[PDB]
C-alpha cells in the first residue's frame, strides 16, 4: 500500500468519522450514506461493520479501515448534479461542503486542476475514471 | 493542502457510500 494510498484512505476515514474519535460507528456510516442519497437498513449497516471488524469491538478504527480498503459511474453521478456529463468547480464545492468539508475556491480550483486532463476547466467521466484507475 | 488527496478521499467516500 503506497504512501499516497494510505493518505487517501486516511482522508476517506476522516469523512466518515464525524465526531473525530478515531472510530466509525454504524450511526456515522448511516448518517453519511443518507447525506449522499442512500438508505441503508440497520442490518446492512451492522453487516458492513461486522465484515471488517477484526477485534470485534463493534466499530471500525483506522487500521481495520485500511485492511478493508486493501461503481465509478454512480459516484460520478453524485458529483455531476446537473447531469451534463461534466463536474465544475461549483458542483465540486457543493459535494465537499455536503461532506462537511469547508474549503476555499482556490482549493476547489486546484482539485479541478488535478483531475483535469484536457484542460477545459472541468472533469468529464473519462477523467474521473482515470483519476480512480 | 494536497489537492489530489482531498479529492480522491472524497471520491472514495462516495464510492463506498454508494
Ligand atoms: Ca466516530
Ligand atoms: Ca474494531
Ligand atoms: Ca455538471
Ligand atoms: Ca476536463
Amino acid at each position: 500500500l503506497t504512501e499516497e494510498q494510505i493518505a487517501e484512505f486516511k482522508e476517506a476515514f476522516s469523512l466518515f468519522d464525524k465526531d473525530g474519535d478515531g472510530t466509525i460507528t454504524t450511526k456515522e456510516l448511516g448518517t453519511v450514506m443518507r447525506s449522499l442519497g442512500q438508505n441503508p437498513t440497520e442490518a446492512e449497516l451492522q453487516d458492513m461493520i461486522n465484515e471488517v471488524d477484526a477485534d470485534g469491538n463493534g466499530t471500525i478504527d483506522f487500521p481495520e479501515f485500511l485492511t478493508m480498503m486493501a461503481e465509478i459511474r454512480e459516484a460520478f453521478r453524485v458529483f455531476d448534479k446537473d447531469g451534463n456529463g461534466y463536474i465544475s468547480a461549483a458542483e465540486l464545492r457543493h459535494v465537499m461542503t455536503n461532506l462537511g468539508e469547508k474549503l476555499t475556491d482556490e482549493e476547489v480550483d486546484e482539485m479541478i486542476r488535478e483531475a483535469d486532463i484536457d484542460g477545459d476547466g472541468q472533469v468529464n467521466y473519462e477523467e474521473f475514471v482515470q483519476m480512480m484507475t | 493542502f494536497n489537492a489530489r488527496r482531498k479529492l480522491k478521499g472524497a471520491i472514495l467516500t462516495t464510492m463506498l457510500a454508494t
